[PDB]
RNA sequence: UGCAUUAGCUAGUUGGUAAGGUAACGGCUUACCAAGGCAACGAUGCAUAGCCGACCUGAGAGGGUGAUCGGCCACACUGGA
RNA sequence: UUGGGCGUAAAGCGCGCGUAGGCGGUUUUUUAAGUCUGAUGUGAAAGCCCACGGCUCAACCGUGGAGGGUCAUUGGAAACUGGAAAACUUGAGUGCAGAAGAGGAAAGUGGAAUUCCAUGUGUAGCGGUGAAAUGCGCAGAGAUAUGGAGGAACACCAGUGGCGAAGGCGACUUUCUGGUCUGUAACUGACGCUGAUGUGCGAAAGCGUGGGGAUCAAACAGGAUUAGAUACCCUGGUAGUCCACGCCGUAAACGAUGAGUGCUAAGUGUUAGGGGGUUUCCGCCCCUUAGUGCUGCAGCUAACGCAUUAAGCACUCCGCCUGG
């Protein structure tokens, strides 16, 4: 350009649309707002819990769950490991994370936190899926 | 769309010095009454457009050269507003 | 309407420069020509030479180069321009090529160059990072 | 800070003329005079946000945080006296 | 900015013209404003230069100048910018001598054709078909000529011709003109470029009027083909067509290249003006200008391809772009 017009037309800057969107909101309970304050994990409760296909050619069934979160947005999201105890209505906690080649959930379910315990039959990510050290 | 015997007509009437042809005021009743002359000759042709911006241009060729009797002269300047019919 | 002498006037030397040329010339006025003095002065070309003609006459250049049919004016670029008018400061100017090029100084002092700035203690418009 | 997918903004306004009254100033209000003054350099309005030091990472060109930790401003159920 | 692109990748509206704005040729003299320096005050506390002290190390707190080297109080210097006084003309305009035309709006001359009505004429087919048929034929259908008419344009001169900003411009004779260009360059002394606003044009189709339905022709129709129709075949035929009278504001409006200026290998035709040498019985060779074209270095890009009618090497302005 010309450093003249870039006095009459500053070099503006780039926006970057951040991923997992229903992690950076709030909810003025109070007066039917919205916050915007970036939690790690905000806690829900389930309404539905299912399964679904990738639809790239590996397959598999990875149960998602329609989670409701405190300020009341609907998700899909990934419930990981094995076993669970999500049968309906269990409150619990919701972390981000995509899980890629399934369309439109990418979020995870954050195990042994809130409602559920962990699994169980684990020995090698047992840190993860709510296991405690043992002995 | 000017003959040569008319401008040569108005360098005796309206010149600056000798040999001043160029001069903001032999272009006046130049443009203008050639203005008059297509004001008259387009409103025989609706469609002469393009002879509307033969006179349109040298109106800035002429208003420039108005436009430079400010800086040098200002007295010119008075002089040659108040000496023929340009508003402005 | 060009804008830039000392940079048209620069580059023209540059566009025969490609092509090896031996001779050439530029336009004069109270500074161009003591700026192609400052060229000579150093004496990276043979020698720059005199004005002629009317109005702004030819000033020579007479190219001086290796023995191997090579150039020694490597880089020929002015820094301002009518719209970005560039200026130095004495105490942290630079060396063109890190001690291998020359960087010319224009002030009310006349119109010094990198060793008649630095002992000098003047700053100014700086031109040429020439090497 | 940003929006012209906000362009025409103001009418005690705009200058002055006299009374106040203030620790002082005046369109600050009141009687008078001209529509003036303000504007695309985006006035006007909208939306958003206490400000700065400071933090922080950037080669420099620097610009993002304010729990910090200091300096200033505003507030004390709300709204007036 | 430092430190990005706009020919085919995303980046030029369809072109303009133009209001503001930005940025402008050349050569002299004033200021010290802008520049750049010099005397100090001199820039912030944890944050920040360098070296110690305090912490068991350290985590974590002070010291000493550095100190501002950025801001102010102060002195100055004019090449280059701001203002002040001049000139030159390339650049542009006003001159003069001429070339060309499809450049826009108005009047004439005639040709040829599809359609009609009539003569002569005649009678079995005429038209249409890749294949046949619908149709048009017994009224004479067409035919056929000295000769009767209509609608609408006007092959030939027709071209990598010319003119127009662009949409564009075509039988001409004339009217009014635009504008191009060369040459002499006389003169004014840069009088310029971009070009937001604004104003225009704006191709075709569509909204409508009057000539329009002569031909063409969406929509519609007919005949069959074809395995399939009314599709590829065919006509008849409606507005729309043609033009004038109102526009709409859109195209691959693309040279897929915004506009103005400097510089770097060539050859090659061609359009207009000036330059000639022989001459020619109007023709050979050659200088130049402005261009119209075709090949082709260095440079270029991712390569294509560009290379004097740059996408090469530089300057100024506007606009646009940054995953789908």
């Amino acid at each position: 350009p010309t450093i003249n017009q870039l006095v009459r037309k500053p070099r503006q800057s780039k926006i970057k649309k951040s991923d997992s969107p229903a992690l950076n909101k709030g909810f003025n309970s109070k007066k039917k707002k919205f916050t915007d304050l970036n939690s790690p994990q905000k806690r829900g409760v389930c309404t539905r819990v299912g399964t679904m296909t990738p639809k790239k050619p590996n397959s598999a069934l990875r149960k998602y769950a329609r989670v409701r979160l405190s300020n009341n947005i609907e998700i899909n999201a990934y419930i990981p490991g094995i076993g669970h105890n999500l049968q309906e209505h269990s409150v619990v906690l919701v972390r981000g994370g995509r899980v890629k080649d399934l369309p439109g959930v990418r979020y995870h379910i954050v195990r042994g936190a809130l409602d559920t315990s962990g699994v169980d039959g684990r020995r090698q990510g047992r840190s993860l899926y709510g296991t405690k050290k043992p002995k | 769309a000017i003959s040569q015997e008319r401008k040569n007509e108005i360098i005796k009437e309206y010149r600056v010095h000798e040999t001043d042809t160029g001069s903001p005021e032999v272009q006046i009743a130049v443009l203008t009454a050639e203005i008059n002359a297509v004001n008259e000759h387009l409103r025989t042709h609706k469609k002469d457009h393009h002879s509307r911006r033969g006179l349109l241009k040298m109106v800035g060729r002429r208003r420039h050269l108005l436009n430079y009797l400010r800086s040098k002269d200002i007295q010119r300047y008075r002089e040659l507003i108040k000496s023929l019919g340009i508003r402005r | 309407t060009m804008t830039d002498p000392i940079a048209d006037m620069l580059t023209r030397v540059r566009n025969a420069n490609m092509v090896r040329h031996e001779k050439l010339e530029l336009p004069a006025s109270n500074i161009k020509k003591e700026i192609a003095e400052i060229l000579k002065s150093e004496g990276f070309i043979k020698n720059v030479e005199y004005v002629e003609d009317d109005k702004q006459g030819v000033l020579r250049l007479f190219l001086k180069y290796g023995q191997n049919d090579e150039r020694v004016i490597t880089g020929l670029k002015r820094i301002s321009k009518p719209g970005l008018r560039v200026y130095a400061k004495a105490s942290e100017m630079p060396k063109v090529l890190n001690g291998l090029g020359i960087a010319l100084v224009s002030t009310s002092e006349g119109v010094i160059t990198d060793k008649e700035a630095r002992k000098r203690n003047v700053g100014g418009e700086i031109i040429a990072y020439v090497w």
